[PDB]
Order: structure tokens, then C-alpha cells, then sequence
């Protein structure tokens, strides 16, 4: 259930509140409109291998 | 690193190298942000004065991405102790900010509860460094990485001739010939989750390198998240 079922469909951090999944992201990412995906705010975000 | 493979172009961008007065690496570090490096407290005794090099993969050629940075403040955990290597963690503030580019980027700091239930329960983590290529060998001139399995905490305590505190965890192999080694100390242990890499450990100690019935011992970063946060503000 919730966060124990495939990380709650979250890209990164998953937390359970009032029997409901709440997703969040590392510093330098913003949560997308769908409330699940994490979008980098700028160049060279944390945790990504570099390509240019 | 004993075994494993070379970090290819762009694959280990959070790697830092602590270098002595002779420009020789004696320990590793992890890039956390433009001003901060995570390392092991025990490393802060292996040189009177040192600098931090980033963006390097081959210590014998100039690739164009390398940068040396001076240290402004050394923040060592006050509860650190040489008797057991308990609380083996330090944070370094640099004099000038790191400019991110190809081969130079930070690793993500995770949240404690999520990291413990979801990252540290994954099958493996990744360790990296320029340290020895075998227990009695020389240091590597090439940056290497190696996938290391998380090891059951009970099995680890049974295998060890030295105390494994609540601030440590074990990773690696029972008999397979693959491990971190001397010189890799202070370096990154990271865990991949949906193509994003989070800091999960700091290379700390072992009874030699890749010995049978022995594992690599790492500082448990998740126990130090509030401490790290505090250090990066003051
Ligand atoms: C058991 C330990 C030791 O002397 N301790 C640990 C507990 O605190 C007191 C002293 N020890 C024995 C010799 C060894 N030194 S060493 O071979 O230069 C060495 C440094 C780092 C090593 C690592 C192997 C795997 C990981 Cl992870 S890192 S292998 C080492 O660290
Ligand atoms: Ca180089």
C-alpha cells in the first residue's frame, strides 16, 4: 500500500499522510503539475551523470 | 578500487580528490554543492595542508575539465574517535565555488526515512575512487567505480574483528575479488533510483581489501543528514 507499492508512483521522495501518498524532490528540482515527477530547475541538477 | 571498471566520460561527476602538497591524492570526497565537499573525518590527519581537485579521470593527462580548490573551513564531527572510527564524517567549505560542467556535478542528499526504507534496501550501491587496485599495490591513475551489494547487518557484525556501530554499514562481497581500498577513503558511496544518484555512504575502513569473509565498512550518511544540513549553513 501507498509508498510501499512501487514508491507510490513518485519519481523521488515518498511520504504517507492521512492514508494518502505525498511526493517530493531533492533540492534543485520542482514537483510537476501531476504531483509525482521531479523537474530540474536549472543546469547540472544533483544526481545526474553529465552529457555536455 | 579492487576490480570494477573505469568511470567513463561523465559517469562519476560528484567525485572529489583530496591532494597533498606534492599534488598526490590521499583520500576522496563527494561534491554536495558549489561550496561543499563531504569526506571522512579520519582523512583530516593524513596531511598538514591539502586542496580539493574535481573534474579529473586520468591523473597522467590534462583533459581540460580539472579544477583545484582551496579549503576555507574544515568541519569535523566532534564525536569522532580514532579508537573505532565511529562518527567518521567531515564537511569542507571551499574558498571559491565549483563551476559545474562535464565531469563536475553534485550528488543528491536524500531524506532519512525514504533513504532507509527505499535506497538502502536496494540490491546494490556504487563506490568510486583513485585508491589502490589491490591491497599491496599502487594507487590508480584512472578513476574507477564498482557496484557493491548491501550486506545484511547481522552477517557483517559476525564477520568483523572490530565493532560495527550504529553509524556504520557494510557492503561488498564475501569471497569475490572486488572492494574499495586504501586511498578511496572519504569517497562516494551512492545509490541509483530511477536514473538519479543519491549519497548513501562515505568510504571508511576494512580489514585489508577484498579479503575472504570480510566486507567494506562505510559511514552511514542517513544518520548524519541533520548534521550535514547544519554544517552547510554555518
Ligand atoms: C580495521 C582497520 C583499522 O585499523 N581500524 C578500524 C576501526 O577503527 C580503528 C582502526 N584497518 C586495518 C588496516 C586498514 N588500513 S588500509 O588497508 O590502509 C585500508 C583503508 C581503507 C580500506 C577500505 C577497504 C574497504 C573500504 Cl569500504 S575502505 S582498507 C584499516 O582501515
Ligand atoms: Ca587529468
Amino acid at each position: 500500500k501507498l509508498c510501499s507499492l512501487d514508491n507510490g508512483d513518485c519519481d523521488q521522495f515518498c511520504h504517507e499522510e492521512q492514508n494518502s501518498v505525498v511526493c517530493s524532490c531533492a533540492r534543485g528540482y520542482t514537483l510537476a503539475d501531476n504531483g509525482k515527477a521531479c523537474i530540474p530547475t536549472g543546469p547540472y541538477p544533483c544526481g545526474k551523470q553529465t552529457l555536455e | 578500487i579492487v576490480g570494477g571498471q573505469e568511470c567513463k566520460d561523465g559517469e562519476c561527476p560528484w567525485q572529489a580528490l583530496l591532494i597533498n602538497e606534492e599534488n598526490e591524492g590521499f583520500c576522496g570526497g563527494t561534491i554536495l554543492s558549489e561550496f561543499y565537499i563531504l569526506t571522512a573525518a579520519h582523512c583530516l590527519y593524513q596531511a598538514k595542508r591539502f586542496k580539493v581537485r574535481v573534474g579529473d579521470r586520468n591523473t597522467e593527462q590534462e583533459e581540460g575539465g580539472e579544477a583545484v580548490h582551496e579549503v576555507e573551513v574544515v568541519i569535523k564531527h566532534n564525536r569522532f574517535t580514532k579508537e573505532t572510527y565511529d562518527f567518521d564524517i567531515a564537511v569542507l567549505r571551499l574558498k571559491t565555488p565549483i563551476t559545474f560542467r562535464m565531469n563536475v556535478a553534485p550528488a543528491c542528499l536524500p531524506e532519512r526515512d525514504w533513504a532507509e526504507s527505499t535506497l538502502m534496501t536496494q540490491k546494490t550501491g556504487i563506490v568510486s575512487g583513485f585508491g589502490r587496485t589491490h591491497e599491496k599495490g599502487r594507487q590508480s591513475t584512472r578513476l574507477k567505480m564498482l557496484e557493491v551489494p548491501y550486506v545484511d547487518r547481522n552477517s557483517c557484525k559476525l564477520s568483523s574483528s572490530f565493532i560495527i556501530t550504529q553509524n556504520m554499514f557494510c557492503a561488498g562481497y564475501d569471497t569475490k575479488q572486488e572492494d574499495a581500498c586504501q586511498g578511496d577513503s572519504g569517497g562516494p558511496h551512492v545509490t541509483r533510483f530511477k536514473d538519479t544518484y543519491f549519497v548513501t555512504g562515505i568510504v571508511s575502513w576494512g580489514e585489508g581489501c577484498a579479503r575472504k569473509g570480510k566486507y567494506g565498512i562505510y559511514t552511514k550518511v542517513t544518520a548524519f543528514l541533520k548534521w550535514i544540513d547544519r554544517s552547510m549553513k554555518t
